[PDB]
């Protein structure tokens, strides 16, 4: 996906798998 | 290539800490602090990737991604190398140290 990559590639990660 | 790929990384260094910056703009005036002196520490060469993503976590909550504080190291010598161009403008006494911790 895109939007703010840098920051969702490093940051968040229960928030997209849940 | 061209002299001077270190300012890629800088988008994500620059952009990343903004969002962690406000993680913990709430716990105290000190934390404000700790987070400007984190990153500023982390390119003084006074601090680590390993240790500012470890300790950041408690100013800025930096347990998040298990793949994000290995992205520092692998962006560090952009944000290391660019940034100290600038950095030998300024070639003070570091010596001094303010905050001063064990780390």
């Amino acid at each position: 996906i895109g939007t703010d990559k840098e920051l969702s590639d490093l940051l968040d990660f229960s928030a997209m798998f849940s | 290539g061209a002299m001077g790929s270190g300012a890629r990384q800088l988008s994500k260094l620059k952009r990343f800490l903004t969002t962690l910056q406000q993680f913990g703009n709430d716990i105290s005036p000190e934390i404000g602090e700790r987070v400007r002196t984190l990153v500023l520490g982390l390119v003084n060469s006074t601090l680590t990737i390993e240790e500012f993503h470890s300790k950041l976590q408690e100013a800025t909550n930096f347990p998040l991604r298990p793949f994000v504080i290995p992205f520092l190291k692998a962006n560090l010598p952009l944000l290391q190398r660019e940034l100290l161009h600038c950095a030998r403008l300024a070639k003070q006494n570091p010596a001094q140290y303010l905050a001063q911790h064990e780390q």
